[PDB]
């Protein structure tokens, strides 16, 4: 196959690995800087130009579209789709998953387990908002369109009041979530490909730090997920309309809660912890669904 | 202005 | 019916008129400032709160969501939808129509008449992009997410080259379109409700200015639209998944070209020119589709 | 006199009233939309163009420059100054007063009464910062360049810690102030013209008449003179350690102060221009 | 001496070199991350805290304040000044030089050579603006507060019309300058320290690109030397990078930078510029 | 709102 | 290209 990788940086671990895995398996892997693609949007002979030349003979495309360029990245991916190129993940599904407000409302509507969650912009009654979502402690996220701007743990009512009053001056969208203390600072990352969790890991936040990013100084380990967690991860991806997704899960007293559904999950954390060829499994998915058949 | 486009 | 109007300003002509028309016809009309609504998205206890109290007993909602607040406005509308309230226009359709790049690609795919159009962000070969869309003169539109920032006539290849070089590294999305000179600064606004154009007007830009917004100080007049324009306006709305839409059309030498599909069209221009109760017709649509 | 009013909106109460008062007193009053003025700086003779024509024969200019357009507004005012036009308030003084951090450091250096105040951006020791300003309760003000973005009461140490942790990495400048609870949500607006408080009002969270102390009067006058402003709104809190200056505004509103006192403030401003231009 | 360097990154060439040069010459050099300094504002015993402790016994401070943090950086520098610490460049001078509109108006008023220059935001008559500054070709700069956002060469009247119409929708401040074509894409960077040009280089833009690309040694004219020194003195700066174009109307100042880079000038001239800056602090 | 602070 | 220009 000839496979396009929409990535702004070919040196990134995940882009390098996808290119490496594709080439091991006899594919022509071409990294396309999403923002340097330009297009005529005619239906009748649809083309994408790149550095003065048309892009031709592509069988599939792997979108690694950064959140800051979701609109333009989805336009380039949509064009590939209109030209009959097989997308690892569909443009409509990536756009949907990058709208955090829409994602939560959809998962909620489909009975996927979520933390109690509230939305606000300029509420007149902050105490009412805090009460609605079950009070402190709660996690407050600032959203600007398709991007997360900030995250704070507010341990007390007065801390939540102050953070919300502070953030109301930024005219951003505000997410309020119950803090799941019973998880003890651990979460499960499930790597979903088709109707399967192909790999998972436990991320433990350092004592104090509530954020369990390896970027935020937290440790990772192997984990055996429950059949319910496995089904939840697969359902969350299918509900979002994604073939490949990172799903983050908290073990709560009300069962598994989905924290995040990522359309463009990192490979570094999951590969170094499990030792699995995740890049390879993704290439295999394209062979079985997008290639000669 | 914005709501009356 | 009890009808919510999602509008940031209840003094705006269109919001006032929708409230007026609703009340004439025996409905309880409540203007909700979209940004002052806050919500619990819990499936076992879904709520919309507003000024310390829950919103209950709404039959329908009229979204008047400004482009700057599309994400939050669509979240408030989506919540109303999940709670069984009938939306004049669906959240998914409003979101789709506000993504100008996605809108054009969809209208193109469905064979709706469009100006020859190109997209770019940081193109390495600007002359190739300019050639692709048929060369100068062309119009350059600057997009930041769900908002149009500018519209610029480039009369020459070198003017197009300069605008594109300037905007490269300003992190805007760029639309390049053939200039429809033959329109002579006029466009047609078709007001679509269900499968019908219920009203239309010609907007003429002041001599010199090519951009023809009544907002930008241009004059308006009656127009008899062609059967092709009528069908194009209706199809554009249906393709976008909108029940109520303003469709802006340019009369080109290759027939009518769709410029804009607006999910929240103004009533002032169209009502003062046609004399028609547009607000009333919208309320009637809600009665026939959302109420007793 | 021919007097320019740099205002983006001629329908605003303060701009309307300045135009009205000027015309009552036989002056030619012209409202110039600050952002629609364009200028040649380099060349043989300084000029300002507006709607295709040069601006000529202006004796004085009243700057009503909004905080969001401080840099461009000060460039237009500076150009008027270079052309020999008398400014109600000087460009350097307006720029200085719009830099809240610089304003506080100057007022502090000159012994003007201030709330105990701290500055931070990305402090490594938040508890140390909170202790420095006398601990909770304290007020946190968020600044982005020449604009105040928010003002927040943090009643507890943990609320102050959470706001500061939230704003760390959001690239705002942070002011931390002792909470003046004893003011009971009231402040004094003193309208200063030359070396005089010409009018004052109490604002409660509604407005009312107030008799200011000789110390408040002197503080308001000194704050304006220290900032280098001939016309200024000075906001004062009545604290247990005397009057504290909260704000020195180079472009104070007339609506609140005029409707409460009944005084021709616009007229007094025009009078100031007559006596000094 | 004990010398503070206000720099957000101690690994940067210029900050590393200033630290290196200071230590060679027996000074205690401390890199202070400008944004991690926090302060009490009070005239009696004024102090700056950093990582839980007060900053004490500083003789001088070298401000390397990035343009994005001008307001906060100038507040930290102003505090050092109030505590009697000697600033390489004064806070008022750095603030002044970062306001491009104010800088040009001051240099113009003091008879420093400048390109013909216009300012606009929302002009109603774009053709009039273009005519005022001598028509195309002209260079159009976008400013947002204390930061330059974008730079465009407009070769024709119609290109200038289109760029100005485009940028008028961004609600930023607009600079229009005559294009100095006769410079052939070259400019002179003069490194000024205490009323002397201590080093200079010619920067040549790559063929096509008009924005400076390769560097070389240059012998500056006495008029260029005087222009660079006067521009710095007018701005009130002891240390400044001054960029000059050789025009048909003599040397024109393009830029006065309060925090000039050392990498370009040092690698081209081979001079210990960091050392000369340290020497300036020793003498003053 | 702004020119009357 | 901020504190090194
Ligand atoms: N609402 C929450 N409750 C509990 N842990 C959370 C919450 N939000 C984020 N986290 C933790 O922080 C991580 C994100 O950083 C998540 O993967 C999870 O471990
Ligand atoms: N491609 C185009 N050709 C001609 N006029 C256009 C074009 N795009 C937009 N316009 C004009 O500019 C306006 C957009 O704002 C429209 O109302 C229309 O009059
Ligand atoms: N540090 C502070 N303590 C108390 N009130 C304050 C403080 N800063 C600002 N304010 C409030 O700001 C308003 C005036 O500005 C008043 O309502 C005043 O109470
Ligand atoms: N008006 C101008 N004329 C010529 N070159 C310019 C002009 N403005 C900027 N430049 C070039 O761009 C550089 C700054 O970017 C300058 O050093 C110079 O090389």
């Amino acid at each position: 196959m000839k496979i396009a990788v929409l990535s702004r940086n070919p040196r990134l671990y995940s882009t390098r690995r996808l290119v490496e895995a594709g080439r091991e398996r006899g594919h022509e892997m071409v990294v396309i800087d999403t923002l340097r693609a330009y297009m005529n949007i005619a239906s009748h002979k649809p083309q994408i130009h790149y550095r003065g030349q048309p892009l031709e003979g592509f069988d599939a495309v792997i979108p690694r579209i950064g959140a800051s360029v979701t609109f333009y990245g989805c336009a380039v991916l949509r064009q590939f789709e209109m030209m009959g190129v097989f997308p690892l993940n569909e443009s409509v599904a990536i756009a949907r998953s990058r709208d955090k407000l829409r994602s939560l409302q959809l998962l909620s509507r489909k009975g996927i387990g979520l933390p109690v969650t509230g939305f606000a912009h300029s509420p007149d009654d902050v105490p009412d908002l805090i009460e609605m979502v079950g009070g402190a402690p709660l996690v407050i996220k600032l959203l600007e369109g398709t991007q997360g701007i900030g995250v704070v743990l507010c341990e007390t009512e007065k801390a939540a009041e102050s953070v919300l009053e502070a953030f109301m001056g930024l005219k951003h969208n505000i997410m309020v979530q119950e803090y799941i203390k019973e998880a003890g600072g651990a979460d499960i990352r499930c790597f979903v490909v088709g109707d399967k969790v192909i790999a998972s890991m436990k991320r433990q936040a350092a004592p104090g730090e509530f954020r369990s990013n390896l970027h935020r100084g937290g440790s990772a380990s192997l984990i055996k997920i429950t059949p319910e967690e496995r089904m939840t991860a697969i359902r969350a991806a299918r509900v979002m309309g994604l073939n490949v997704a990172g799903v983050d899960i908290l073990r709560s007293n009300h069962g598994p809660l989905v924290m995040e559904v990522n359309s463009s999950p990192g490979l570094e954390g999951i590969e170094s912890t499990t030792g699995k060829d995740i890049a390879g499994i993704i290439i295999q998915y394209l062979e079985k669904n997008g290639g000669p058949h | 202005e914005e709501e009356e486009e």
